[PDB]
């Protein structure tokens, strides 16, 4: 199974078995255990390159995770892979999607310390006032881990 | 005996894993790798034997101690294992020895035996609370972890009996809950509120055995066994559930489990399985096609203990209905956690509630395994169908149909390796649904497939027809097989067919009241896919013998015949089963007679060699020869002569000799005892 | 009455072609065009055609000596043809259409008879048949069961997935042994107290339903199983957080749902038999 393949060369780093396997017509969107595509695993790992090649070939940048229920947004915001926010952002994912637990990536950048993401994703439109489903906010959140910074920017 | 795919490893094995078509056996001072397959053994990594010490601590080891002042060598328990692979794929492995500090062992991006090219122990030093020891996990005097995934952190789920071992700086918690460090080399507690430990003072008083965990509704749940109340005696077995965060254990509550036979209870818990129903036994326990199920096999306790006697009963807990249990508004307070006085506990995320009364189920088996120690279970579906894999203290698997509505006995039932079946198991499956169960026994991993099992087992025609469903059997002329390798086109799922071979009495006497014994194959009917013998029917001639069920079977009937008025010889047994009939043309009713007796006088003492003589006198079950009401005892016997010892008398008198013969009263002459 | 004077081929006297070739494989003759006795006709005895796809048994009159008949998986309709079979003694017509069973009046000589999966919903025409001795009616539409208070010999007796709901008729029937009432709508067993010669019975998931109640956020719906001394047997897994307060179940109804249910269990033991009372309750809402 070429996706498997793809799957594994995602999350390896393996840009150029990215760009082979999806010459050989891998599946783009193939889902392993957890429900995440080739895409949610290189923006998880932080594999900018294998990101912006999948996206090129037809990855689905809003496609959540059937676990957690998170987009690559929602990955590269809380690991804090700045480039790939960016990228992912300019493909077209919605910045205020939520997972699950009915988080943003704002929610998650703003609980991680990710300052620079939480800017960006304010910049794309983020909705600051936005609450997940334990009652809170991304600039509660960043008050709850004593980032004060974030906070500010959020207020 | 059956053949089935057979791995041995040279210590024996605790707990089992399947990951990307590998096994991982973790085992005493072991961890093995067999391929999924043929469970043929890839890799070893020896986590062997390892040397203790005050000195030595607990992620760093020692040669450099080897030669002892205080220091003792130490067999390494595996106690937990868990694949994770939310990071790099790695396993966690977490051992009873340097105070329960798991580590990692990273798979290469390919070979996935590679247990052992890159590994990491897993203890970050204390430094902002050194009181703590969020890396000393799993406890060596028994041990549950359960890992999920949550808010981008791994977790871990932990029960851990505890037993007063004041270890300095390294203590131990009973339920807790802690996440790796992103940076893979360390865990945390989130706050103080992510544990909950038996108090110092009951430490030891008496402890609690965890048997399994399992995550389902977006809760963590444990199952227990301990103390129905402190310094009280009697045992006992609870679920505990609390919401599934990372922040700390919230809702947490103990609520007891009654397993009753129908109170006959069954208070230990020896293993338990979660799985959905199949819709047979859905309609009958409170269904939903897609509900989780927790299937408990349970024992009876030793009088005032926690071991269990050879004493089992399983019955089914739908999680749906524990929770309603949990959540209805009566309610104690946690009074090993607590103290029984003091705030909380004199009051009502912040409170800990123990429940007064029980969840009860009824066994489901209705003890047919109330005389043997169930001691690992397991479950799938098949259609319509849910089938429990069961094993015993015995060395028995078994499997078996799980129904309120029937009363099942196992279509499956063997021994496996002499040591007893453990209760950690893995069912995997496999498109169309079959797959297989791979079932621990002492020190050997058997990969017993949930459905063929094979075909060929099944000897006569109607133990094949009888044979469950989804092992699709069917008999070919002198064989159970598939049809798929039939040879002849004599395949059949229908024709069963009945046979005689032997009866016996072979005659009655007129009065009837004789119960025959008619030996064969497959008298009965298969009405709704199980076998009775409500559809048999034995005509002897033109009147019928009435069965007696609970003294037959498929192989052989009971019934007694009726009376009759005229000689009958060669008479014709015809046995119907519903699908066909058969018969038997050599029964009688005679007439037994007594021609004469010889002599006709004898001793007081008895001991006279008496000698009956006519016809018939060896029909049909028992002959029984008397004199005064004494037995006459037999000597020997046939159809035209009854020698017998004639019995003592207490007066020289007459009395006639009367001979018995089932329902048939035969006088003859006279007996005289002379002095 | 049914006498064939002239050597006839099997094919003229059965009409039906599948039920002619099973009596020229029974007298181990060529083919259907074969020329047949009356004699040959009354040496047969037993025939053995289930699953035969025999449409209809017309020639049958001509066996007067048939006492074991085996019809079960075929298209039979009519039962006319055994109208008149004198001494017919076991007869299967399973898995059929055969509902004109009226059509066995006349059978005295019957001992052991099967109609499951005929889609029967009357059985009344039984009452001719006091004689009967093994009943099975097993996987039909049965509604009443007056009619068997009358077949006081059967020491059988299927019913098993039907719609009886009263089995009180049943009551004098200890002449029994073999009783199977399981997938029914049994509510009561009061019935059965004096089956005291019972050896196997199967009182199996039992399906009773209750005529709708007007739903309430507070409700209360009184127990109606009961055991077999009368005793209100208790419930065993209710629905929906449902509490046995004896003698009624309530419920705490936020919202509003279509129904309720409780399933039951009470293994019970009759005379010498020992089955268990199981079954689910449901009380409609609105």
């Amino acid at each position: 199974d070429l996706g498997k393949k793809l799957l594994e060369a995602a999350r390896a780093g393996q840009d150029d078995e990215v760009r082979i396997l999806m010459a050989n017509g891998a599946d783009v969107n193939a889902a392993d255990h957890y429900g995440e595509t080739p895409l949610h695993r290189a923006a998880n790992k932080g594999h900018l390159e294998i990101v912006e090649v999948l996206l090129k070939t037809g990855a689905d940048v809003n496609a959540k995770d059937d676990w957690s229920g998170d987009t690559p947004l929602h990955l590269a915001a809380s690991h804090g892979h700045l480039e790939i926010v960016e990228v992912l952002l300019k493909a077209g994912a919605d910045v205020n999607a939520m997972a699950n637990d009915g988080q943003t990536p704002l929610h998650l950048a703003a609980s991680r310390g990710h300052l620079e993401i939480v800017e960006v994703l304010l910049k794309h439109g983020a909705d600051v006032n936005a609450q997940d489903k334990f009652g809170k906010t991304p600039f509660d959140l960043a008050i709850d881990n004593g980032n004060e910074d974030i906070a500010e920017v959020l207020q | 005996k059956y053949q089935l795919p057979n791995f041995t490893a040279e210590t024996p094995i605790q707990n089992v894993i399947l990951h990307e078509h590998h096994i991982f056996l973790g085992a005493t001072n072991y961890i093995y790798v067999l391929n999924e397959e043929d469970l043929q053994k890839v890799a070893e990594y020896k986590t062997g034997p390892v040397l203790e010490h005050p000195d030595c601590f607990p992620c760093q080891d020692c040669s450099s101690k080897a030669n002892l002042s205080g220091g003792v060598w130490k067999d390494n328990i595996n106690m937990a294992l868990v694949v994770d692979t939310y990071y790099d794929d790695q396993l966690i492995s977490c051992g009873s020895v340097n105070r329960g500090t798991c580590q990692r062992h990273v798979f290469p991006h390919n070979h996935t035996a590679d247990i052992q090219s890159e590994v990491h122990c897993i203890f970050s030093p204390q430094i902002e609370e050194p009181s703590q020891c969020p890396d000393c996990v799993v406890s060596a005097l028994g041990a549950k972890v359960l890992s999920s995934v949550k808010d981008r952190f791994i977790n871990f789920f932990v029960g851990n009996t505890i037993n007063s071992s004041y270890f300095p700086d390294h203590p131990l918690h009973s339920i807790s809950v802690r996440r790796l460090k992103e940076t893979k080399d360390g865990f945390m507690f989130l706050t103080d509120q992510s544990y909950i430990d038996v108090l110092p003072e009951f430490r030891d008083s008496y402890p609690i055995k965890y048997v399994h965990a399992f995550e389902s509704n977006n809760f963590i749940y444990f199952l227990t066994v301990q103390r129905e109340t402190l310094d009280a005696q009697t045992f006992h077995t609870r679920i505990i559930r609390f919401c599934s965060i990372n922040s700390g254990l919230h809702s947490y509550m103990e609520m007891p489990l009654e397993c009753i036979l129908t109170k006959e209870v069954f208070n230990i818990l020896q293993a338990a399985y979660v799985s959905k129903p199949g819709a047979q036994l859905a309609r009958q326990i409170g269904a939903s096609l897609n509900d989780d199920i927790l299937f408990g096999v349970f024992a009876q306790s030793k009088p005032d203990s926690a071991e269990p006697m050879d004493r089992s009963a399983m019955c089914a807990f739908p999680i749906k209905y524990v929770n309603d249990f949990f959540n209805k508004i009566n309610v104690r307070c946690l009074q090993h956690f607590y103290g029984p006085n003091h705030e909380h506990c004199f009051n009502r995320d912040e409170y800990r509630t123990e429940f007064t009364t029980a969840l009860q189920r009824v066994d489901l088996f209705m003890g047919q395994f109330s005389e043997v120690l169930l001691t690992s279970i397991s479950t799938f579906i098949k259609g319509d169908l849910t089938i429990a894999n069961l094993g015993t203290s015995e060395g028995r698997f078994m499997q078996v149909v799980v129904s309120r509505s029937g009363p099942s006995t196992p279509h499956v039932n063997f021994l496996l390796d002499s040591h007893p079946v453990s209760p950690e198991v893995i069912v995997e499956h496999t498109l169309n649904q079959n797959g297989y169960t791979l079932v621990i026994t002492g020190k050997k991993i058997t990969k017993i497939p949930l459905n063929g099992l094979g075909c060929r087992h099944f000897q006569s025609c109607s133990q094949c027809l009888s044979a469950p469903p989804f092992v699709q059997c069917g008999w070919c002329h002198d064989k159970c097989v598939r049809s798929e390798e039939c040879l002849s086109g004599t395949w059949t799922q229908q024709i069963c067919l009945p046979a005689i071979y032997k009866v016996f009495p072979n005659s009655a006497p007129l009065e009837g009241g004789t119960r025959l014994t008619i030996c064969g194959w497959d008298f009965g009917f298969r009405r709704n896919n199980k076998f009775d013998l409500k559809k048999t029917r034995v005509l002897l001639g033109n009147e019928s013998c009435t069965l007696t069920l609970s003294e037959s079977t498929m192989n052989t009937l009971k019934c007694t015949v009726g009376p009759a008025m005229n000689k009958h010889f060669n008479m014709s047994i015809i046995i119907s089963n519903g699908h066909g009939t058969t018969q038997y043309s050599t029964f009688s009713y005679v007439d037994p007679v007594i021609t004469s007796i010889s002599p006709k006088y004898g001793p007081m003492a008895g001991g006279t060699l008496l000698t009956l003589t006519g016809n018939y006198l060896n029909s049909g079950n028992s002959r029984h020869i008397s004199i005064g009401g004494k037995t006459c005892t037999l000597k020997s016997v046939s159809n035209s002569i009854l020698e017998c010892y004639t019995p003592a008398q207490t007066i020289s008198t007459e009395f006639a000799v009367k001979l018995k013969i089932d329902l048939a009263n035969r006088e003859t002459s006279i007996f005289s005892y002379r002095e | 009455m049914e006498t064939i004077t002239v050597p006839t081929p099997i094919k003229q006297i059965f009409s039906d072609d599948a039920f002619a070739e099973t009596i020229k494989d029974n007298l181990k003759k060529k083919s259907v065009t074969d020329a047949v006795t009356q004699n040959e006709l009354n040496s047969i005895d037993q025939i053995i055609a289930n699953n035969s796809d025999i449409k209809s048994v017309q020639g049958i009159q001509y066996l007067p000596n048939v006492t074991k008949l085996f019809l079960n998986g075929n298209k039979l309709t009519d039962i006319k043809p055994l109208a008149n079979l004198k001494n017919l003694g076991w007869l299967f017509l399973d898995e059929n259409k055969v509902k004109d069973l009226s059509s066995l009046k006349d059978l005295k000589k019957l001992k052991s008879l099967s109609l499951e999966h005929n889609g029967i919903s009357d059985i009344n025409g039984l009452v001719h048949l006091p004689q009967l001795e093994s009943l099975y009616l097993g996987n039909n539409k049965i509604t009443d069961i007056t009619v068997l208070s009358r077949l006081t010999k059967l020491d059988t007796l299927s019913l098993e997935d039907n719609q009886i709901s009263d089995i009180v008729p049943l009551a004098g029937l200890t002449k029994l042994q073999n009783l199977y009432l399981s997938k029914n709508h049994i509510s009561d067993l009061r019935a059965l107290a004096g089956l005291k010669n019972l050896d196997v019975l199967e009182l199996f998931s039992q399906e009773c339903l209750n005529k709708p109640i007007n739903h309430q956020s507070n409700l209360v719906v009184p127990n109606t199983v009961k055991n077999t001394d009368g005793s209100l047997v208790t419930p065993e897994i209710i629905s929906d957080d449902g509490d046995y307060e004896k003698p009624n179940v309530k419920w705490h109804l936020p919202e509003f749902t279509n129904e309720v249910s409780f399933i039951f269990y009470q293994p019970v033991t009759i005379g010498k038999a020992k089955a268990r009372f199981h079954g689910r309750v449901t009380q409609p809402l609105k």
